[PDB]
């Protein structure tokens, strides 16, 4: 009538991806936690503009919308920020949100390749990914010479239910049972299914004998970071983050008992 | 008309990757080299930069309205 | 024109309640939670960890619809046991469950960091 | 933006209108966390027979994993079904075009393997 | 007070007065566009 005692196992951490292992948890426990990955995990992400002179051939909201899912180092800073419903201040404070400034102008004769690293912040934190000290900076306009554009940004806290601007994954792989053991896939020809990655299988056998007794454990992880996070933060974030949904549901829950 | 910032499927950033990909193509890669040297290895973010066309760079061969 | 801000998915209007509790009549010793800006993260892992109390008789949880954002979890327990108390007993276990996980996460990127 | 609503078609006479959207979290996920952009019913196959539209599926499923533009020119003896499926075997999937996928909402593997893959749509 | 146009030939900002003829004075061109204005448009980047 008890927890689960889930053990880990990290079998890659990079920059780029974290590739880990969870046994011994419950199948729903593994989903909402992937879940969770891509759409409770906050991040900063540009969700104000304010185009002051545009004369590119993308219209304000194209360059507004692109701005938006430029993603912004958010590691130590999206814990600190308030979401602006929480924020006792006006529109904008520095307590949640952070100021961008973008202003280029096309003189030479060149295309002129308004890039992320044009946008520059009044937080030294939160800056583009592309931007923070390879990969090429995102391209978020091309100006031709007489073109102009000069806007400024508010980025704000949010997750990815809001919008996927705020989801700080760029895929989650997840995967359990390899080989088909519990047999919640039916092949029709379980020879013509190529190996997962994680299959423990000799190359003539298709997929594991059933296991009648069987529960969905050892569920596989793949979450790749968009950069906004690190890939370790992202599932740090997101343990906390459900934990203190569940916080959150059990206080309210047990206002309402005491009130009956 | 311009290179997508993220890949709409999984939400990857392609954005950067459009210039350093034309650039790869006219170092002699064929599409799938260049887009395995650019990391897009699931078919949603090769799909984003192999069915790109760049239709801004037509859009600049119009002079602005203010010079 | 009709598209509601996408915030209404997670935030509670004002006087709303998070959940509510009401008494299921048609058999004994059951509750319907009606749980207000949640989905299918906080119901699977509610209704999974709630099956896991064998003092727990029924354990269901539906989205209504998919473009409203409430929950319905159904908690049928034993007659020595409650609802509620099954209710809160798995929300502790979650919580006790992902501490657990938290912890022994930052242990292993410890480990893969370091060595 | 596109909308619930909003009529959406592809190239073979299969259109449709938006009857929802559902986030990244709420579709169903391959094993290589890739979910569909569009679902669309398999009722609208049969009766229809389009097989162009599965056909074209396979193929971009094909072109995207080889980096490249699938030839789909009316009568091409050089490309059929046969073909393409060993294509696509090739590149570590279904050789068919299906995928074991998972249930967004709970994460349970859908007992059935889905057919997914690139296919061009068109905002009406 | 002046609205200033700007030539769809010549890209010149001049000024052009109400009951005047639509004319730029640098080229004689017949079509002006109006400049963007100075009032602030809020955009959500969504
Ligand atoms: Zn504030
Ligand atoms: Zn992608
Ligand atoms: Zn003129």
């Amino acid at each position: 009538p008890y927890a689960n005692q889930p053990t880990v196992r990290i079998t890659e951490l990079t920059d780029e991806n974290v590739k880990f292992i969870i046994e011994n948890t419950d199948l729903a426990v593994a989903n909402s936690i992937r879940r969770v990955f891509i759409a409770e995990v906050p991040i900063i992400a540009i969700d104000w503009v304010q185009i002051d002179a545009n004369s590119s051939v993308l219209h304000d909201e194209f360059i507004a919308h692109r701005l938006g899912l430029i993603p912004l180092t958010s590691d130590d800073i999206v814990d600190k920020l308030q979401y602006s419903r929480d924020c006792t201040c006006e529109e904008f404070c520095p307590e949640c949100s952070v100021e961008f400034t973008l202003d280029v102008r096309c003189n030479e004769d060149q295309t002129r390749h308004v890039t992320s690293r044009d946008l520059i912040s009044n937080s030294p934190r939160v800056i583009p990914v592309t931007s923070r000290n390879e990969q090429d900076d995102i391209l978020i306009v091309k100006l031709r010479k007489g073109q102009e554009l000069r806007l400024r940004a508010y980025a704000k806290k949010g997750f990815g239910k809001e919008h996927a601007k705020w989801n700080p994954t760029a895929g989650v792989a997840f995967e359990y049972d390899p080989d088909n053991a519990l047999r919640h896939t039916v092949y029709p020809k379980p020879e013509e299914w190529p190996k997962s990655e994680y299959s423990e299988l000799d190359e003539d056998e298709s997929q594991a004998p059933y296991d009648p007794n069987g529960k969905p454990e050892r569920f596989y992880y793949n979450v790749e970071s968009c950069g906004s996070l690190r890939p370790e933060t992202i599932v740090l974030s997101a343990l906390s983050g459900l934990k203190k949904k569940l916080s959150d549901l059990q206080t309210q829950l047990s206002h309402e008992i005491q009130s009956d | 008309m311009i290179i997508p910032v993220r890949c709409f499927t999984c939400g990857k950033i392609v954005g950067n990757k459009w210039e350093a990909y034309l650039g790869l193509l006219q170092a002699e890669y064929t599409e799938g080299d260049a887009l395995d040297a650019l990391g897009l290895k699931r078919y949603c973010c090769r799909r984003m930069l192999l069915a790109h066309v760049d239709l801004i760079e037509k859009l600049l061969n119009y002079a602005p309205l203010e010079k | 024109m009709n598209a509601p801000p996408a915030f209404e998915s997670f935030l509670l209007f004002e006087g709303e309640k998070k959940i509510t509790i009401n008494k299921d009549t048609k058999v004994p010793n059951a509750c319907l939670f009606t749980i207000n800006k949640e989905d299918h993260t906080l119901g699977n892992i509610i209704k999974s960890q709630l099956l896991k109390d064998p003092q727990v008789l029924f354990a269901g949880y539906k989205v209504p619809h998919p473009l409203e954002h409430k929950i319905i979890i159904r908690v049928q327990t034993t007659p020595d046991y409650s609802p509620q108390e099954a209710f809160t007993n798995a929300i502790t276990d979650l919580i006790s469950e992902l501490s657990l996980l938290e912890e022994r996460f930052r242990v292993a990127i410890k480990d893969k960091q370091e060595g | 933006i596109p909308q619930i609503g909003d009529k959406f078609a592809s190239r073979h006479g299969q259109k449709g209108t938006c009857g929802i959207q559902y986030r990244q979290e709420d579709m169903p996920f391959t094993c290589e966390g890739i979910t569909p952009d569009i679902i669309i019913n398999p009722h609208a196959i049969p009766s229809r027979m389009t097989i162009g539209h599965l056909i074209e599926c396979l193929q971009g499923k094909v072109s995207a994993n080889k980096g490249e533009i699938g030839d789909a020119t009316p009568f091409n003896d050089a490309v059929n079904v046969q073909k393409i499926s060993n294509l696509l075997s090739d590149y570590g999937y279904h050789l068919r075009g299906n995928e074991v996928l998972y249930n967004g909402f709970t994460g349970r593997k859908i007992t059935s393997q889905i057919f997914i893959g690139p296919t061009y749509y068109q905002r009406l | 007070q002046p609205m200033i146009y700007i030539c769809g030939e010549c890209h010149t900002e001049n000024e052009i007065k109400s009951r005047d003829p639509i004319r730029c004075r640098e080229c004689g061109y017949r079509i002006m566009y109006k400049k963007r204005t100075k009032r602030l448009v809020v955009f959500d980047a969504r």
